[PDB]
């Protein structure tokens, strides 16, 4: 048995959709509300 | 076994099969009766009656042997007193249950 | 074949019908009962009732002559 | 004992992962790793600690005070049935094996705990003893071990009322409910906060305040946070205590959105530094913007997009952005313009969102019972 | 000698215990019940000889001192094998050799002594008709002279060992295959020495005159049987017909061999792999993503299935092609996530909507690609990420300008902006139109799709799907 | 607070006021099942998978 | 769509009804 003859050689779900959301985008976003009272 | 019940067929009275296992007149007994079944667990603070009362019947039963190391002849009976409503009824069901 | 065997069991189901109580089964397919005569028999069964519409204490159903579960 | 064992896997977490926070947090738990027995749950802590060369009599002394606690069982288990009680060996260490439970390791604990389960007829033993099954499930995280005894914690409450020991239990499917990404079922195990006591794993009741109030403006709409956590004297007058979670909870619910994203910033990094909310605060706050969102959106038909920059969050790009990845994310029912520079909404019917649901199930079922059958019968 | 002799005289005969109960019980069963009275189509040398090559794939290792094996080819090789009352002396002679290994010494098979290991079938009245026997006979030796493979001055004694098995091959083809399943359990015999002839040959040697004889080998299958020899010798045809320009994919589709019907659940499963790139490899997407699955759900229960970290990841480079996208790391490995972090990060740029991203990708990963070889259906996933993007940006705005999504997507320019929306109602992603006099681009807002025909559509593929597995459960019952 | 339920309009103050019980019996009460037959698939696996 | 979807799940958990009856006896009977 298992022969496979070789040609050649939750906890896990949604936070991955999170990740690919926000995946370069506003990881850290804390401190820009601080800049953005007296810019906007 | 004796006291159990059978069919029976009627043309001849011959015996056909065994019909279960009804009761045990002791056993209807106490279902008429109804004591509250009781345990260790339900007992409010009486800790040294608890002792008291394994010394005379739980160890004659479970090591009669240490009454002959000591050559006595072992206790029978046992009196319980105090005001009413106060566990001698649950005190008797939780050792009789618990051996 | 079958459905028109199924109907032609049921003329046991006649008018001179008396009444029973249900007891326990032993088995499948088979019962105990107790009459209203006092005495209790052990029975076969009809196979076309459906057997969880029994126990509580069940009135039942007996054969006049036979005395069997109707 | 258990009973003071969460606040060490809080405080593992609190020593491995924030990586430049790992000073202070290996010295507190030295503090109490080498000192009252602990032998087996710190020697790969001990990989993610520093060298700490000479251990090795600071283990010799410590596995002999195990070997000493061993040894007056080894002492007790032949006196105890010379002159028997209900199997007093058993009965002896029914006790002493929760000890040997945070000394060694679950091995120790569950052959012991099954052994002993057995000899109590009453569940008043048995079922204190499924307490410590479950709690030790919680730290090595048994996701399987947990779902036996539940059940077999459940099936024993029946009989009797068993209210400290529901109660009780409530508590722990209301921390494993939000152990998972189970929202809607954590603020309804904790639906109570007034049989809740002052227990051993959120030692302050207020902590508990906290847990049970940051769930609950997830899983229900207004018309039920406007009756029951607002007007709870056994809830307000907890988080009266508190400044900021009074605010962080009525600032949605006087609709001061201003001030709503001030707080959450910082409930937000409370919530990754916290320990069992760290797996899901990115799940958080993208749920809590869209609730957010949707609130305010679905007064109006008409708003104009400039008017949430000085109203409800500054930075219109800002509102731009986010908007937009919202609606393409099929929720946040309402349609942005433009080049007029308005927000437009729409109200769709409660079918084809209930429909979308539907679709989904009906492919996963039949991915489960399509590949069922190719894998029995051959 | 005391390091050797404590550790040296057990490996011969452990081995021994062993190859008394395994081959010998092989030669036992497949000599006497294979050319003997019959093993059927529940048969279970076959599976005997599933049994016989996977144990000694990871057995041997070691280069043979003390004749551990050195001295099992001087045993196993002086073999008749014709009848009980022959071979009873042969059950003395599978412990006869085990003293000469023991007592004396043997000779020493290092690299140099297999040439006076392969001409016995002549010694002591051996044949080649029995080739239940014989086959079998070339397979004892030809599996473990090539199972390590040891590429260093052997290849000509793996050559001559197949030549003597290809002299069995040639009367498999022309003498007496009836019946006897002499073409049948030797179907397995040419398919598992093939990949023991490709790997010589895909080492150091040509490829294609074997294909010539291959098809030759085709020639005679399904000309007198039609079982297990129209399978094996298909995948065998193509494990380099892909990699090569070789027409060869369009004569699979209209070919007759494309059903055996049955080809052993393994053998089975990936024959809907090979066909299932070449509709990849040739742009027949929607086709190919079915077939894909299907030769996905159909492996057996092994962990180092490097084959499966390939299928793994090109199932769903075709269905970016199409759209849909799974979460890959549903079932992530300790093996699967080293295998999976280059390639996840290409779908991480798929489900957004940036351009560059897609070239910040394919200069990180690049050379990466080429190892897997699938970098010519990477190439082209900018279309599929620009019609992601125009759906992705006509749902959320309603009226934008045609001079502000240019600067969204990176397209450096508003002359095209028009041109991609074009092609996207051209292909039908919008619907709406466009004021190219102003430049904004309005959508309708959408109506009532409940009130439609289609989701009857997403009922009626089902409807008569869930149906099917309700018949199947019925036609898979009641064999008792 | 759903209490009342309609449209509130900025630019001249205009409520348009609606009203449907869209239907909720249908649906949800059979999606609950669904989930109650994934389990029961679920305990297929501890008389079968574990079994044969 | 519901009702089809029961169908096909009561008829599997038949099918083990059966393989339960197919490989307990074989060992058992002969
Ligand atoms: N010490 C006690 N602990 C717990 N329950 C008690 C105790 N004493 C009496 N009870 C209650 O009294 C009832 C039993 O009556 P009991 O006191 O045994 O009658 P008696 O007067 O014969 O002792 C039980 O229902 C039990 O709940």
């Amino acid at each position: 048995m298992s022969e496979k003859k070789q040609p050649v050689d939750e906890d896990n779900w949604d936070d991955d959709n999170v990740e690919d959301d926000f995946s370069n985008q506003l990881r850290a976003e804390l401190e820009k509300h601080g800049y953005k009272m007296e810019t906007s | 076994t004796p006291n159990c019940r059978v069919a029976l067929r009627n043309d001849s009275y011959t015996l056909h099969k065994i019909l279960p296992n009804k009761v045990d007149p002791l056993v209807s007994l106490m279902m008429v009766e109804k004591v509250p079944d009781s345990t260790y667990e339900m007992i409010g603070g009486l800790d040294k009656q608890i002792k008291e009362i394994k010394e005379v019947i739980e160890l004659p039963v479970k090591h009669p042997e240490l009454f002959e190391a000591l050559g006595i002849a072992q206790p029978k009976g046992v009196l319980l007193y105090g005001p009413p409503g106060t566990g001698k009824t649950l005190l008797a069901r939780a050792v009789a249950h618990h051996t | 074949e079958f459905l028109h065997a199924q109907e032609e069991v049921k003329r046991i189901q006649s008018i001179p019908l008396v009444i029973g109580q249900f007891l326990e089964a032993v088995d499948q397919n088979t019962a105990i009962v107790g009459s209203t005569t006092g005495s209790n028999y052990y029975v076969r069964i009809l196979s076309t009732i459906d057997r969880e519409l029994l126990k509580p204490n069940a009135s039942v159903a007996l054969h006049k002559h036979s005395n069997a579960l109707v | 004992p258990k009973n003071p064992d969460l606040r060490i896997a809080q405080l593992r977490f609190l020593l491995s992962l924030p990586e430049h926070r790992g000073d202070a947090a290996v010295r507190d738990e030295l503090m109490a790793a080498v000192r009252d027995n602990n032998m087996a749950p710190y020697y790969e802590a001990l990989c993610k600690s520093l060298d700490w060369q000479i251990d090795v009599d600071l283990l010799n002394k410590m596995k002999k005070a195990n070997e000493d606690e061993l040894k007056r069982l080894d002492e007790e288990l032949e006196d105890a049935e010379k002159n028997l009680g209900e199997s007093e060996i058993r009965d002896a260490m029914m006790a002493k094996a929760e000890y040997l439970c945070r000394i060694g390791d679950k091995e120790g604990a569950l052959t012991a705990f099954r052994k002993t389960y057995d000899k109590t007829v009453a569940l008043g033993h048995r079922l204190d003893i499924v307490f410590y099954l479950l709690r030790i499930g919680l730290f090595y995280m048994d996701n399987d071990l947990i779902t036996r005894n539940t059940e077999k914690a459940k099936s024993l409450i029946e009989e009797g009322g068993d209210w400290d020991r529901r109660n009780r239990l409530k508590v722990y499917q209301g921390l494993y409910c939000v152990a998972i990404r189970d929202f809607k079922q954590a603020a309804e195990l904790f639906l109570d906060t007034v049989s809740t006591f002052t227990s051993y794993e959120l030692m302050d009741y207020k902590t508990f305040v906290t847990y049970t109030v940051y769930v609950s403006m997830i899983a229900l709409e207004r018309p039920d946070l406007r009756e029951k956590v607002i007007k709870g004297a056994e809830i307000l007058e907890v988080l009266h205590s508190l400044p900021a979670v009074r605010q962080y909870l009525f600032s949605l619910y006087e609709c001061r959105y201003s001030v709503f994203f001030q707080s959450l910033a910082v409930v937000e990094q409370e919530m990754k530094k916290d320990w069992l909310f760290a797996p899901h605060y990115r799940y958080y706050v993208r749920e809590m913007r869209i609730h957010a969102y949707s609130q305010l959106l679905e007064s109006y038909r008409s708003l104009t997009l400039g008017y949430m920059a000085e109203a409800f969050g500054v930075g219109v790009e800002f509102i731009d952005q986010e908007l937009s990845r919202f609606i393409a994310a099929g929720r946040l029912h309402c349609k942005i313009d433009k080049v007029n520079e308005i927000v437009e909404t729409n109200r769709p019917d409660s079918k084809n969102w209930q429909y979308q649901e539907t679709i989904k199930k009906g492919d996963l079922l039949l991915n489960r019972v399509q590949k069922l059958s190719r894998v029995i019968n051959m | 000698p005391p390091g050797g002799g404590e550790q040296e005289p057990p490996p011969p005969p452990a081995p021994q215990d062993v190859e008394m109960k395994e081959e010998a019980a092989t030669g036992g069963g497949s000599t006497g019940e294979a050319d003997g009275k019959t093993a059927a189509a529940a048969a279970e040398h076959s599976q005997r000889e599933l049994d016989t090559v996977t144990l000694e794939d990871i057995k041997e290792h070691v280069k043979q001192l003390e004749k551990a094996v050195s001295g099992k080819e001087p045993r196993f090789v002086l073999r008749a094998l014709r009848m009980l009352p022959s071979t009873s002396r042969r059950l003395n002679h599978y412990v006869l050799y085990k003293a000469v290994q023991g007592f004396f010494t043997s000779n020493n098979a290092t690299r140099d002594f297999l040439l006076p290991f392969l001409e016995e079938p002549m010694d002591t009245e051996a044949d080649l008709q029995f080739r239940p026997r014989t086959g079998k006979a070339a397979s004892t030796p030809l599996l473990p002279e090539v199972e390590a493979y040891l590429q260093l001055l052997v290849v000509i004694f793996m050559m001559n060992s197949k030549r003597y098995k290809e002299a069995q091959k040639i009367s498999d083809d022309l003498m007496q295959k009836i019946s006897t399943q002499n073409r049948r359990a030797l179907d397995l015999v040419a398919a598992k020495c093939y990949y023991y002839h490709a790997r010589v040959y895909e080492f150091l040697d040509k490829l294609d005159v074997v294909r010539s004889f291959l098809h030759a080998r085709l020639r005679t299958a399904t000309l007198r049987h039609d079982a297990d020899g129209q399978a094996t010798l298909l995948n065998l045809l193509l494990r380099n017909y892909l990699h090569y320009s070789l027409y060869d994919q369009a004569e699979k589709l209209v070919s007759k061999s494309v059903f055996p019907e049955q080809a052993n659940n393994n053998e089975w499963a990936r024959y809907l792999y090979y066909t299932g790139r070449i509709k990849a490899i040739q742009l027949e997407y929607s086709e190919a993503r079915r077939t894909m699955t299907n030769a996905l759900r159909k492996a057996p229960q092994h962990t180092a299935v490097g084959f499966k970290q390939t299928v793994h990841k090109l199932l769903i480079v075709v269905e970016l092609l199409l759209g849909e996208i799974p979460d890959r790391l549903q079932f992530r490995q300790p093996s699967l996530k080293r295998s999976l972090m280059p390639y996840f990060l290409l779908t991480q740029a798929v489900r957004t909507g940036n351009l560059a991203k897609f070239n910040q990708v394919l200069d990180q990963f690049g050379e990466k690609f080429q190892a897997d070889g699938t970098y010519t259906l990477i190439i082209r996933l900018r279309h599929n990420v620009i019609k992601t993007g125009v759906r992705m940006i006509s749902l959320s705005y309603s009226r934008i300008s045609l001079a502000d999504i240019a600067q969204k997507l990176q397209l450096d320019s508003p002359e095209d902006a028009e041109f991609i929306v074009a092609k996207a109602i051209r292909d039908g992603v919008i619907e709406a139109s466009i004021n190219h006099e102003k430049g904004y681009v309005q959508s309708k807002e959408m109506i009532d799709i409940y009130s439609t025909r289609e989701p009857q559509l997403a009922f009626h593929q089902r409807i008569s799907f869930c149906l099917d597995i309700h018949n199947m459960s019925v036609k898979a019952m009641r064999f008792p | 607070d759903k209490k009342f339920h309609g449209i509130l309009d900025q630019g001249e103050g205009v409520l348009i006021i609606f009203d449907e019980p869209p239907v909720d019996k249908t649906y949800e009460a059979a999606l609950e099942t669904i989930q109650n037959m994934s389990k029961v698939v679920d305990s297929l696996y501890n008389k079968a998978k574990k079994l044969t | 769509y519901l009702a089809s979807l029961i169908r096909s799940v009561v008829a599997l958990h038949n099918l083990i009804n059966n393989k339960i009856a197919n490989r307990d006896a074989e060992k058992k009977e002969g």
